[PDB]
RNA sequence: UAAUCGAUAAACCCCGAUAGACCUUACCAACCCUUGCCAAUUCAGCCUAUAUACCGCCAUCUUCAGCAAACCCUAAAAAGGAACAAUAGUAAGCACAAUCAUAGCACAUAAAAACGUUAGGUCAAGGUGUAGCUUAUGGGUUGGAAAGAAAUGGGCUACA
RNA sequence: AUGACCCACCAAUCACA
C-alpha cells in the first residue's frame, strides 16, 4: 500500500511517463523544429496530443514520500516539512543540525 | 567499476555519419538528421545502440510519411 | 608466547610496463565534524611520511548551507525554523608519485575513511606526446 | 516501493519474526468492536437491510 | 503504509487522552474510565499464527544431540495454540474486572473510621507495627491561584495509637489522596500523648471540656458498658485502649476540634 | 564514596599506562596534555560544547570535592562548631575575629610601651590584588555561601588590615588575596623592516566591514598613495574617503613624508576608505614615537570598527524592521 | 565470529557449539524466507551488481517440454524422476548424457530403486560405460553391493573404454574391502587391477595411491610395509603425497606404534620431512593426518615434535588444517596435557593463558592435568586463578573433578600470606555446596588445616559443624586435628562438643578420642568436665 | 512552547536517556547524530534513499527485537557497508540474540544488497541520565 | 538463567600489542577497551556518563584500528608494493622538458550500495603549446581555431572532455582533439589567402 | 455560482501554499467500477462527524521569573513561612543564569525560555479514541469551477 | 454606559503462584 490513493495515481503517472518517455522526446523533436515543414509538424502535432494522458511529465506531482503531502516538501530529502523536522529533530538525519548564526 | 559499455570506442559515439548514409544529402531533412545526430553526439547517458535506434526510428517515421513529404513543396526521399 | 611461525605470503609481480607517473595528487576530504578531519590528516600524513611520499596539507573555507521551514503544523507563518549543514573541507596534496605507490596509498587512505567523511581524488598524471604528433606532419 | 514494505513486513509477522504493535493495537481494537456488536458489514448488506 | 504506522506507547499515549484540558479543569465525569493494556503480555518471539518453528526461538536448538530443521506446525495444532492464547486473554479479562474489596469505615463511600496500617519506620530504623492507624476526615479543599484558578489538595486528619494508652493525631495535606495519607501518618507519630486509663479499660473520672466551639461530656463506665460515642471518639478510644465509656458531644461537630 | 575514589585512581593509573603502549610512548613521561591528544586523535567527538567531549582525567578533577564525615562512630562530631551547620565558614570567622583581638591586644601594649613598629601593609595596588571572589571562597571551605555572608567575612579582613599588620596576620590575609593578570593597553610595536637596500618600510593590515586592506609604507618616499595600482585621487573619487585616507597622516604631521602602497579587496568604497585608514594607522606606528601611539590609539585610530551588517531575521523585514502589526 | 560483548561470549565449549549453531540456523531462517517470497528481494540498488544477494530459483524452467525439465529438476531429486518418467512417458528418447546425469543424481542422492534405475539406465540408453559404470561402481559402494561392480568393470573392459581413475579407485577399494577370511587373494587382484590401470593408460593419481593405503588400513596392522613401499612409489612420479596418505600411515603406525616404538620414531621423521614444508591442502580425507600427528606425542609423551607439529599447523593455513571442533579439541586436550607436565612453569603457565580461554575450552582431562601440575613443582599462588577460570568453562565436571584439586591443598605447608586465598576459594566451593552436593571430608581436611596455618579457629569449628549437620562425619584425625587446634587456644568447651558428636557417631580412635580430651581437660584443668563427659559416655 | 522531541518535566520521578534529555537545539552541540552517511554532505548525492533505508531500519529493529532496545539505533556507513549498532536490554537467551543476528544480518544484506554488519552491546536495565 | 562475565578489561596485559584487538574499523565496544573514558556533558554535581552503555562513545567514528604503532607496522608492510621515483624529475622544469602532457582526472568515493558518479566521466587534457612543434602560421591558426580554451598569459591549452560514457573514452577522445588541432593547424588552404 | 476545506481580537487577513492552466484536488456535473493497491483476512477503502476525546507539531502571556518533589514549623494549618547588627525554614529537580553558535576576545544577535493560561490552532501532515458510511459518505475517467454591486487588509509603483 | 445562561474535582492499579 501506498500511504495515499493519490499516491497511487502518482506511481501509475511515473509508470506511464517513464515508458512513452522515448516516443514523446522522439516526436517533440519535430515539433519544436523550424526547419521541417508545417505540414510534417501538425500531423506530429496530433501525434502527440493521441499519446495517453497521462504519459505526460506536467501532470507529475513531487509528494512527501512517506507522508504524501503535495507540498512543503524539500525536494533533497523527498520529505515533507513536517516528517523532515520530525526526523531531524531525533538527530536521525547526518549532519543536519539547528542554526544559530 | 562493473561497467564497461559494451566495449564501444568514443568513435561509435561521437561520430555518427554511418546511419546518416540512407537519408537525402542536400534537404532540410539533412539540417534536422544533423542535428538530432549532433544532439546524440553530446548525450552521455545512452548506449550505441540506443542511439542508433533513435536513429533508426526516424529513417522509419519519415519513411512512413512520403506522401506528406512530397505534397510539402519538397521531393524527399 | 604462543607464536604462528612462518604466516607471510605477499604476492606480486612485475609487468615490463612502463607504470605510470603521477605529477601531483589532490585529495580533498569532505566531513560534517571537523575532529574527525583532524584526526584523518594526522593518520593520512603520518601513512604518506613511512611511504616517502612527500605531501603538503591546507584547509579549505568552510561551506555552511542554511534553510528554512514552517515551525508549526498549520498556521503561523511567521514562526520558522532554520537549520544548517556545515561540510569541513581537508586537503591533501602529494607530489612527485608513481602508479604502484598511488594505488597503495589510496587503498590504503581510502579502507580507512571514516563514516561520516566523503572523498574526492584528483589526479593529473604525465604523459610525454601522442604518436601521431610526434614529429609527423600529416 | 511502499507495496514491498508492507508486504514482507506483513508475512514476516506473520511468521512471528516481526513483530507490529501498531497492527496489534488495530487488531485489539477492531476484535473489541465485533464484540460491543459494531462490526464491519459483510458487504451488500448494510444499507437496504 | 508500513512507514505511516507507530510506536505502542506513542497510540496508547493518543488513545487514552490523559495529557488533554479536560482532565485539568475536570472538564469530563469521573465515571468514564478508559485502561491501558500491554498488547506484547502473552506474545513469544518466534510466534506467528503462519504456524512456522524456528530452531532457536519457538524450540529448542538441538533434539535427540542434533540440528532441527525449520519446519511448520499441521493445521489443528495450531488451532490449539491459538485457543490457548485466546483462552489466555479471557482469563486476564476475568482477573482484571473483579474489584478487590474495601473495608467500609463508617460508610461506603467516607474514609473515616478506615484503616491506613502501620506507620513507616523512623529514619533511626525505629519500627512501629503496634501502632494502627485510622483515618478521621480526609476533606479535598481548595485555593485559588494566579494561573491555575481553582487549586484542589486533599487534606486529612489521621490518628494512631498502640491501644496501652498511647496515641496522637496529625493532619497532612498534599496534591494527592496517597501523599496526604502518608504525610498525616508519618507526622502523626510525633505527636503522641500517654492517656491514663483507670483499671485500663475507662478513664479515671467524669469529664467536660468545651474547646473553642465543641463540647465534650465524657463519663466513666462500669466493665461491661462498651463504647457509646460519637463514632471519632470510638475511633480514637479503640487506638488509645479505653473500652467503656460514654460521651456527648454539643455545639459544633467539626472533627478537628 | 571513598571507595569509590580509591578504584577510579586505580583504574586511571591502569589506563594511563594502557594508553601510553597503544600511542607507543613511554608511560614515564606520559603528562596529561598527552593524554588529551592522545583521546582527541582516538575518539574524534566534534562537538561545539567542550565539556561534552571524551575524556579521561585524574578523578580528583573528575569529581566535586567532598565534605569529610562529620562525626566518630560514637557520634560526637569532631569540629566544636557543628551544631551551627556550617562550620568551616563560622570557623574561619572565628580564627578571623581572634586573630583581631589579638592584633588589638599586641598593639595595645605596644601603644603602653610607647612603639608603633608596623606599618601599613594595606596597599598591594601595583601588585594588582583583589580580594576572593565568592565562587572562590566557597571552593577554599568546600561549602556553600551566601552574599551577606561573603559580605561580613570580607568586612572582617578589611577591619583586619587596616590595623598594625603582624607576620602571622600578614600571611593569615594574603591567603585571601589573588593577583588580578596584567593590566596594560600599549600596543606590540612592529619591528621597522630593510628590504633590498631600500631603507625602512612598515607593514599593516586593516579590515573593516567584509573589506581587506594590506598597506605598505615606505619612510623615506615623499607624499603619494598608490592604491590597487592606480592613483588614490582615482580609486576613491568621493571626497569623503580621500579624507579618511588623511585622517591619520594629518594627525601625525607626516602628510607629505611617506610613500605608501595598497591591496584592498571586497566591501563598498566607503568600507574600503575604512579599511586602508586603519591599515596605514597600523603601519605608521612603527615610525612613530610611543607617546604618539597612545595618541593615535585615543583618537580612535587604531580600533577594528566592529559594526558590522545584523542578519535579517525570519518573521521580520530587516533584522529590526517588523511586518506591520495590526491591532485588530 | 561471536559478539564481543560480555553477556554473549561463549563460556564453555558447549555454548560456543550452542551459539554458532544458532547463529547459522538464523542465517538458514532468512535464506528460507528469501527463498519462499523472492519478488520482495528483486529491486536492485547495488551498482557492481553483487550476483550473491540475488534470491535463488528452485523451481523448473519449463514444464511440458522433456529435454528442459529433465536437466532442471535434476539440477535441483524425486522431481527429477518424475521429469525422466514425463519424458519417458511421450516416447522421448534419453540419450547417453540424460541418465547419466539422472545417474549421477542417483549416486549424489540416494536398495531395490538403484537396481530399478539401474535397469533403466543400461536398457533404454546403450550407455557409454566412462558414465553409467561411474554412477553405479559409485552408488553400490553406497548400497553396499561391490560384485555387480566387477562385473561392470569386465562389461566396461570388454567394450575399449578404458577404466578412469574413479574406477580403480572404486573397485581397489572393493576388492580390498570385500575381504573373506583370505587377504592374500584380494591384495593381489588389487595389484593387478593396479598394473591393468598402468597398462590401460590411465595414470594412478595421488587419490589412488592413497586410496590403496585406506584399503591396507583395515585388514592387517603389519599392512603398513606394502603401504611404506607404495608411499615410496608415488613418490618416483612426482606427485607429492597428501596430508590423507600421511594420515593413514600414522593411522597404522600407530596400531604398530603401541607395542613397537620404532615404528613411532619412523612416524616422527616422515613428519620431521614433512615439517620443513609449506602446505596446500587440497585433497579430500586430510583432517585426521594433523589430528594422529598430534595424538602419537600424547601417548609416547614427546614434546618436540609436538613443537614440530604445531610449526607445521601455523605455517601453510593453520585454520584449513582441522575440519571439526571435536577433533579440535582433541588437539588441544593432548597437546596441553604434553605441555604441562613434560615443561617447565615458565613455558606452562605461559601457554596455559594463550590456549584456554582463547582458542578452546578446558575438558576434564586438561582438568586434571593442570592438578597435577602445580603439586610436582610446588605451586600454590595459581590455584585461585585456574579454580575461578574452571567455575566459568567447567561446571558439569564440577562434582567428580571437585575431590581431585582440593587434594593438593594437603601436600603443601601454608605461610601467613596464603590463609586468605585459602579461606575464600574453600569458602565458596562450601557456600555453594550447603547451598543447594555430596561434600568430602577431605575438604574439612583443607578448610581446617588451612585454618590452623592462618590462625583461625572459629570459622573451622562452625565447618565441623556445618559437616557433622551433614548427617555423616569426617575420619577421626580431622576431628583430632581440630580437636588440637581447639586445644592449643584453650577452648575446652569446643572439644566437649567435638567428642560427644565423636562417640555419638561410633569414631574408631574413641580410645585415642576420650584420651585426647581428658589430656586437653587435664591441660586447661577442665577436669570435672572430663569426670562429667565419662559419666555421660558410661549412660 | 517548544515541543519537539522533547521529553517533559514529570513529578520528578522519571527515568530519562542522555539522548532523551537533550532538546534539538543541543544536537551538534552536546548530543551527536543517530545517523552518519555521505549524502548530506555539499557536493554528494542520494541523501533520500538513506533517509528512507534509515526509517526502515529504525522501524525494523525496532520489531525485531521486542522489548528489548534499550536506546536508538545507531547507523554507521562506510564504503558501501552499513554497520548497525544497538544497546540492548538483556531479557532474551544468547541463543535468540545469536539467531536474530544472524537472522536479520542476512536478512537485509539481501533486500538492500550490500554487506551489513550488526554489532549489539549488552546492558542489564537502561542506562539513566537524569531524574530517577 | 542470568550470565555476567567480567570484561575483557581485567585479562589485559599492560604491554600487550593494542593493534592486535582492534585490527580492523570497529565499533568500540566498552568491554575490549582499557582506557577509562567518560564522555557525555555532566550534571550540576555530578561528572561525564561512564564507558559501558554510554550511547554517545558509539556514535563517535574511533580511530582506536589506526593507533600510530598499527600505522608504522600497516605502512612497513606496505613497502614492498610502493615503486620509486625517477631521480632527474625531481623538478617542475624537467617534467615540463620531458613530458608536456598533464591529463587530469577524478574519482569519488561515497558511502552506500552504488559506486556510480556522473562527475567521475570528466577528463581534462592541459598542455603548454611552447612544448608542441607548431610553425608560426599553424601556431597562429591553432590558438584561432580552439579560442578560450587557450590561456595567453600561461600558454597552457585546455581539453575539458565530457560527452562519453566512460573516463578511458573520454581520454581518448581529449587525445583524439589534440591531434586533429595539430594536423589541422599545419595544413593552409584557399581562403587563408583571403 | 452546479461548484472544496482550514485560519478568521491581541494570538486571522502573500495565512496552511518555499506556490491551483490539466495534474495538484479534497469541489461540481455527467458518466463508469463493485473483495475494489496488500502475503492473508464476512474484508480492503473513507480529505465523513467530533481539534469540546487525542498524540504529534505550534501560537500566546514571555526574555515573565517562577514551578516542584521530599521534610520542618504554626495555642490549627482555608493557608502562611522573610527580616543579615537576621525573628523558621532547609530543599534535590526543572526554568532563568552560565556555556554553546555567529570560526579569536568583548558586545550584539541568534538560540533558549519551566509550570501553567486561552476546552487558543490543526481529525485535510501523518496517526489515532468514540460515532458514522460499505453496488457508497468508497475507487476511476472526461470536462467544468465562473464573477464583481460593494466593503477592507497587506504590499508594489508613484505623485517628480 | 453596557457585556443570556451554563463550566469544574466523589473512580481505582500493576506483578506472581
Ligand atoms: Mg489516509
Ligand atoms: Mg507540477
Ligand atoms: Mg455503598
Ligand atoms: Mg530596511
Ligand atoms: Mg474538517
Ligand atoms: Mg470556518
Ligand atoms: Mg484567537
Ligand atoms: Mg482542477
Ligand atoms: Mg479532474
Ligand atoms: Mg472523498
Ligand atoms: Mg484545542
Ligand atoms: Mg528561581
Ligand atoms: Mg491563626
Ligand atoms: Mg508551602
Ligand atoms: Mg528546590
Ligand atoms: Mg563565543
Ligand atoms: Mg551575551
Ligand atoms: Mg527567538
Ligand atoms: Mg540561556
Ligand atoms: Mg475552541
Ligand atoms: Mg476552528
Ligand atoms: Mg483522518
Ligand atoms: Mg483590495
Ligand atoms: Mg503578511
Ligand atoms: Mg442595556
Ligand atoms: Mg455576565
Amino acid at each position: 500500500y501506498y500511504v495515499d490513493w493519490k499516491m497511487l495515481r502518482d506511481v501509475k503517472r511515473r509508470k506511464m511517463a517513464y515508458e512513452y518517455a522515448d516516443e514523446r522526446l522522439r516526436i517533440n523533436s519535430l515539433r519544436k523544429n523550424t526547419i521541417l515543414p508545417k505540414d510534417l509538424q501538425e500531423v506530429a502535432d496530433e501525434e502527440i496530443a493521441s499519446l495517453p494522458r497521462d504519459s505526460c511529465p506536467v501532470r507529475i506531482r513531487n509528494r512527501c514520500v512517506m507522508t504524501s503531502r503535495p507540498r512543503g516538501v524539500k525536494r533533497r530529502w523527498r520529505l515533507s516539512r513536517i516528517v523532515f523536522r520530525h526526523l531531524a529533530d531525533h538527530g536521525q538525519l547526518s549532519g543536519v543540525q539547528r542554526a544559530m548564526w | 567499476a562493473g561497467f564497461d559499455d559494451d566495449g564501444s570506442e568514443f568513435h561509435e559515439h561521437i561520430f555518427l555519419d554511418k546511419y546518416l548514409q540512407d537519408f537525402p544529402k542536400q534537404g532540410p531533412i539533412r539540417h534536422f538528421m544533423e542535428l538530432v545526430t549532433c544532439g546524440l553526439s553530446k548525450n552521455p547517458y545512452l548506449s550505441v545502440k540506443q542511439k542508433v535506434e533513435h536513429i533508426e526510428w526516424f529513417r522509419n517515421y519519415f519513411n512512413e510519411k512520403r506522401v506528406i513529404l512530397k505534397e510539402s513543396g519538397i521531393q524527399l526521399n | 608466547v604462543d607464536v604462528p611461525k612462518d604466516m607471510t605470503k605477499p604476492e606480486i609481480t612485475i609487468s615490463d610496463e612502463p607504470d605510470t607517473l603521477y605529477k601531483r595528487l589532490s585529495v580533498l576530504v569532505k566531513g560534517h565534524d571537523k575532529a574527525v578531519l583532524d584526526s584523518y590528516e594526522y593518520f593520512a600524513v603520518l601513512a604518506a611520511k613511512e611511504l616517502g611520499i612527500s605531501i603538503k596539507v591546507h584547509e579549505p573555507p568552510r561551506k555552511i548551507e542554511r534553510f528554512t521551514l514552517l515551525k508549526s503544523v498549520h498556521i503561523f507563518k511567521k514562526h520558522r525554523v532554520q537549520y544548517e549543514m556545515r561540510t569541513l573541507y581537508r586537503c591533501l596534496e602529494l607530489e612527485h608519485l608513481t602508479g604502484s605507490t598511488a594505488d597503495v596509498y589510496l587503498e590504503y587512505i581510502q579502507r580507512n575513511l571514516p563514516e561520516g567523511v566523503a572523498m574526492e581524488v584528483t589526479k593529473t598524471k604525465l604523459e610525454q606526446l601522442p604518436e601521431h604528433i610526434r614529429k609527423p606532419i600529416w | 516501493n511502499h507495496n514491498t514494505y508492507f508486504a514482507l513486513m506483513g508475512t514476516l509477522r506473520f511468521l512471528g519474526l516481526y513483530r507490529d504493535e501498531h497492527q496489534d493495537f488495530r487488531d485489539e481494537q477492531l476484535r473489541l468492536k465485533k464484540l460491543r456488536g459494531k462490526g464491519k458489514p459483510r458487504k451488500g448488506e448494510g444499507k437496504r437491510a | 503504509s508500513f512507514f505511516t504506522k507507530l510506536t505502542a506507547d506513542e497510540l496508547w499515549k493518543g488513545a487514552l487522552a490523559e495529557s488533554g484540558a479536560g482532565a485539568r479543569k475536570g472538564r469530563g465525569k469521573r465515571t468514564k474510565k478508559k485502561r491501558r493494556k500491554d498488547l506484547n503480555r502473552g506474545q513469544i518471539i518466534g510466534e506467528g499464527r503462519h504456524g512456522f518453528l524456528w530452531p532457536g526461538l519457538n524450540i529448542p536448538l538441538m533434539r535427540n544431540g542434533a540440528v532441527q530443521t525449520i519446519a511448520q506446525r499441521s493445521k489443528e495444532d495450531q488451532e490449539k495454540v491459538e485457543a490457548d492464547m485466546v483462552q489466555q486473554r479471557e482469563e486476564w479479562d476475568r482477573r482484571r474486572k473483579m474489584k478487590v474489596k474495601r473495608e467500609r469505615g463508617w460508610s461506603g463511600n467516607t474514609w473515616g473510621g478506615v484503616s491506613l496500617g502501620p506507620p513507616d519506620p523512623g529514619p533511626n530504623g525505629e519500627t512501629y507495627d503496634d501502632f494502627d492507624t485510622r483515618i478521621l476526615e480526609v476533606r479535598n479543599v481548595f485555593n485559588m491561584t494566579a494561573k491555575e484558578g481553582r487549586k484542589r489538595s486533599v487534606r486529612v486528619l489521621v490518628a494512631v495509637g498502640n491501644g496501652k494508652g498511647a496515641a496522637g493525631f496529625a493532619i497532612g495535606k498534599a496534591t494527592e489522596r496517597a501523599d496526604a495519607f502518608r504525610k498525616a501518618k508519618n507526622r502523626a507519630v510525633h505527636y503522641l500523648h500517654y492517656i491514663e486509663r483507670y483499671e485500663d479499660h475507662t478513664i479515671y473520672h467524669d469529664i467536660s471540656l468545651k474547646f473553642k466551639r465543641t463540647h465534650i461530656k465524657m463519663k466513666k463506665q462500669p466493665r461491661g458498658y462498651g463504647l457509646h460515642c460519637h463514632r471519632a471518639i470510638m475511633t480514637i478510644c479503640r487506638l488509645i485502649g479505653i473500652k467503656d465509656l460514654y460521651a456527648k458531644v454539643s455545639g459544633s461537630v467539626n472533627m478537628l476540634n | 564514596t571513598v571507595d569509590f575514589i580509591k578504584k577510579q585512581i586505580e583504574e586511571f593509573n591502569i589506563g594511563k599506562r594502557h594508553l601510553a603502549n597503544m600511542m607507543g610512548e613511554d608511560p614515564e613521561t606520559f603528562t596529561q596534555e598527552d593524554i588529551d591528544r592522545a583521546i582527541a586523535y582516538l575518539f574524534p567527538s566534534g562537538l561545539f560544547e567542550k565539556r561534552a567531549r571524551p575524556i579521561m582525567k585524574h578523578p580528583e578533577e573528575i569529581f566535586p570535592k567532598q565534605r569529610a564525615i562529620q562525626w566518630g562512630e560514637d557520634g560526637r562530631p569532631f569540629h566544636f562548631l557543628f551544631y551551627t551547620g556550617k562550620q568551616s565558614y563560622y570557623s574561619l570567622m572565628h580564627d578571623t575575629y581572634g586573630k583581631l583581638l589579638d592584633v588589638e591586644k599586641h598593639h595595645n601594649q605596644l601603644r603602653a610601651k610607647d612603639l608603633l613598629a608596623e606599618k601599613t601593609k594595606i596597599l598591594k595596588d601595583p601588585i594588582g590584588s583583589r580580594w576572593l571572589i565568592k565562587e572562590e571562597l566557597e571552593e577554599m571551605l568546600v561549602e556553600k555561601l551566601s552574599d551577606q555572608d561573603y559580605a561580613q567575612f570580607i568586612r572582617l579582613l578589611e577591619r583586619l588590615s587596616a590595623l598594625p599588620c603582624g607576620a602571622t596576620e600578614e600571611d593569615f590575609v594574603n591567603r585571601f588575596r589573588r593577583s588580578i593578570p596584567i593590566q596594560s593597553k600599549k600596543q606590540l610595536i612592529e619591528p621597522l623592516q630593510y628590504d633590498e637596500q631600500g631603507m625602512a618600510f612598515s607593514r599593516g593590515e586593516g579590515k573593516r566591514k567584509t573589506a581587506k586592506a594590506e598597506v605598505v609604507v615606505y619612510g623615506q618616499g615623499s607624499g603619494r598613495i598608490d592604491v590597487n595600482g592606480v592613483d588614490y585621487l582615482l580609486y576613491f573619487p568621493v571626497t569623503q574617503d580621500r579624507e579618511q585616507l588623511m585622517f591619520p597622516l594629518h594627525f601625525l604631521d607626516r602628510l607629505g613624508k611617506h610613500d605608501m602602497t595598497c591591496a584592498v579587496s571586497g566591501g563598498g568604497r566607503s568600507a574600503q576608505a575604512g579599511a586602508v585608514r586603519l591599515a596605514m594607522a597600523r603601519a605608521l606606528c612603527s615610525f612613530v614615537t610611543e607617546d604618539e601611539v597612545e595618541w593615535m590609539r585615543q583618537a580612535g585610530l587604531l580600533t577594528a570598527d566592529p559594526r558590522v551588517r545584523e542578519r535579517k531575521k525570519p518573521g521580520q523585514e530587516g533584522a529590526r524592521r517588523k511586518f506591520t502589526w495590526k491591532k485588530r | 565470529v561471536f559478539q564481543d560483548d560480555p553477556y554473549l561470549i561463549p563460556t564453555s565449549s558447549v555454548e560456543s557449539h550452542s551459539f554458532l549453531l544458532a547463529k547459522k540456523s538464523g542465517e538458514n531462517a532468512a535464506k528460507f524466507i528469501i527463498n519462499s517470497y523472492p519478488k520482495y528481494f528483486q529491486k536492485d540498488i547495488a551498482e557492481p551488481h553483487i550476483p550473491c544477494l540475488m534470491p535463488e530459483y528452485f523451481e523448473p524452467q519449463i514444464e511440458d517440454v522433456s529435454e528442459a525439465a529433465l536437466q532442471e529438476r535434476i539440477k535441483l531429486x524425486x522431481x527429477x524422476x518424475x521429469x525422466x518418467x514425463x519424458x519417458x512417458x511421450x516416447x522421448x528418447x534419453x540419450x547417453x548424457x540424460x541418465x547419466x546425469x539422472x545417474x549421477x543424481x542417483x549416486x549424489x542422492x540416494x536398495t531395490w530403486r538403484t537396481k530399478n534405475n539401474a535397469e533403466r539406465i543400461f536398457a533404454l540408453m546403450p550407455e557409454k560405460n566412462a558414465h553409467s559404470y561411474c554412477t553405479m561402481i559409485r552408488g553400490m559402494v553406497k548400497h553396499q553391493a561391490p560384485t555387480q561392480a566387477l562385473n561392470l568393470y569386465t562389461v566396461l573392459l570388454n567394450n575399449r573404454l578404458r577404466a578412469d581413475v574413479y574406477t580403480f579407485n572404486s573397485l581397489i577399494e572393493a576388492t580390498a574391502l570385500v575381504v573373506n577370511e583370505k587377504f592374500e587373494e584380494k591384495w593381489n587382484n588389487i595389484l593387478d587391477l593396479l598394473k591393468q590401470m598402468v597398462t590401460q593408460n590411465v595414470k594412478p593419481n595421488l587419490q589412488t595411491f592413497n586410496t590403496i593405503l585406506k584399503c591396507l588400513r583395515r585388514f592387517y596392522a603389519f599392512g603398513k610395509l606394502p603401504a611404506l613401499q607404495t608411499l615410496r612409489e608415488m613418490k618416483a612420479i612426482g606427485i607429492e603425497p597428501s596430508l590423507a596418505t600421511y594420515h593413514y600411515v600414522i593411522q597404522l603406525f600407530y596400531q604398530h606404534e603401541s607395542p613397537s616404538k620404532g615404528s613411532s620414531l619412523i612416524i616422527y621423521d616422515i613428519m620431521n620431512e614433512v615439517m620443513g614444508k609449506r602446505f596446500s591442502p587440497r585433497d579430500p580425507d586430510d583432517d585426521m593426518f594433523f589430528q594422529s600427528a598430534m595424538r602419537v606425542c600424547s601417548s609416547l609423551r614427546d614434546l618436540e615434535l609436538a613443537y614440530q607439529v604445531h610449526g607445521l599447523l601455523n605455517t601453510g593455513d593453520n585454520w584449513k588444517l582441522i575440519g571439526s571442533d571435536h577433533r579440535r579439541n582433541f588437539y588441544y586436550s593432548k597437546f596441553f596435557n604434553l605441555l604441562c607436565f613434560m615443561e617447565q612453569i615458565d613455558v606452562t603457565l605461559k601457554w596455559y593463558k594463550d590456549l584456554i580461554p582463547s582458542v578452546f575450552f578446558p575438558h576434564s582431562q586438561t582438568m586434571i592435568d593442570l592438578l597435577q601440575a602445580l603439586d610436582v613443582a610446588n605451586r600454590l599462588d595459581m590455584v585461585p586463578q585456574i579454580w575461578k577460570d574452571s567455575k566459568e568453562y567447567g561446571h558439569t565436571f564440577r562434582n567428580e573433578l571437585k575431590e581431585e584439586i582440593l587434594m593438593l591443598m594437603a601436600r603443601d605447608q601454608h605461610p601467613p600470606e596464603l590463609q586468605v586465598a585459602f579461606a575464600d576459594c574453600a569458602a565458596d566451593i562450601k557456600s555453594t555446596y550447603e547451598s543447594q552436593p555430596e561434600w568430602p571430608a577431605s575438604s574439612l581436611n583443607y578448610v581446617a588445616v588451612l585454618f590452623l596455618r592462618a590462625g583461625r579457629t572459629q570459622e573451622a569449628w562452625k565447618m565441623l559443624g556445618l559437616f557433622r549437620k551433614h548427617n555423616k562425619i569426617p575420619r577421626a584425625e580431622l576431628l583430632n586435628e581440630f580437636l588440637d587446634s581447639a586445644k592449643a587456644s584453650s577452648s575446652p568447651a569446643q572439644a566437649i562438643e567435638l567428642v560427644k558428636l565423636a562417640s555419638a557417631f561410633s569414631l574408631p580412635v574413641c580410645e585415642g578420642l576420650t584420651r585426647r580430651v581428658m589430656a586437653e581437660f587435664t591441660l586447661t584443668q577442665e577436669q570435672r568436665e572430663a569426670l562429667g563427659e565419662l559419666t555421660a559416655l558410661t549412660s | 512552547k517548544n515541543r519537539a522531541a522533547r521529553v517533559r518535566v514529570s513529578k520528578g520521578d522519571k527515568p530519562v536517556t542522555y539522548e532523551e534529555a537533550h532538546a534539538p537545539h543541543y544536537i551538534a552541540h552536546r548530543k551527536g547524530w543517530l545517523s552518519l552517511h555521505t549524502g548530506n554532505l555539499d557536493g554528494e548525492d542520494h541523501a533520500a534513499e538513506r533517509t528512507v533505508e534509515d526509517v526502515f531500519l529504525r522501524k525494523f529493529m525496532l520489531g525485531t527485537f521486542p522489548g528489548c532496545l534499550a536506546d536508538q539505533l545507531v547507523l554507521k556507513r562506510r564504503a558501501n557497508q552499513l554497520e548497525i549498532c544497538a544497546l540492548v536490554l538483556r531479557q532474551l537467551p544468547p541463543h535468540k540474540f545469536y539467531f536474530l543476528v544472524g537472522y536479520s544480518e542476512t536478512l537485509l544484506s539481501h533486500f538492500y544488497k550490500c554487506p551489513v554488519h550488526l554489532h549489539l552491546q549488552t546492558v542489564p536495565s537502561k542506562v539513566v541520565y537524569k531524574y530517577i | 538463567r542470568r550470565k555476567a562475565l567480567p570484561p575483557r578489561t581485567e585479562k589485559m596485559a599492560v604491554d600487550q600489542d593494542w593493534p592486535s584487538v582492534y585490527p580492523v574499523a570497529a565499533p568500540f565496544k566498552p568491554s575490549a577497551v582499557p582506557l577509562p573514558v567518560r564522555m557525555g556533558y555532566p550534571v550540576k554535581r555530578g561528572v561525564p556518563m561512564a564507558k559501558e552503555g554510554n550511547l554517545e562513545l558509539l556514535k563517535i567514528p574511533n580511530f582506536l584500528h589506526l593507533t600510530p604503532v598499527a600505522i608504522k607496522r600497516h605502512c612497513e608492510a606496505l613497502k614492498d608494493f610502493c615503486t620509486e621515483w625517477p631521480a632527474a624529475l625531481d623538478s617542475d622544469e624537467k617534467c615540463e622538458k620531458h613530458f608536456p602532457i598533464e591529463i587530469d582526472t577524478a574519482d569519488y568515493v561515497s558511502a552506500g550500495p552504488s559506486i556510480r558518479n556522473p562527475k567521475a566521466r570528466v577528463v581534462t587534457l592541459r598542455v603548454k603549446l611552447s612544448s608542441l612543434n607548431l610553425d608560426d602560421h599553424a601556431k597562429k591558426k591553432l590558438i584561432k581555431l580552439v579560442g578560450d580554451r587557450y590561456c595567453k598569459s600561461t600558454d597552457v591549452l585546455t581539453i575539458k572532455t565530457d560527452r562519453c560514457p566512460l573516463k578511458r573514452q573520454n581520454y581518448d577522445y581529449a587525445v583524439y582533439l589534440l591531434t586533429v588541432l595539430y594536423h589541422e593547424s599545419w595544413k593552409t588552404e584557399e581562403w587563408e589567402k583571403k
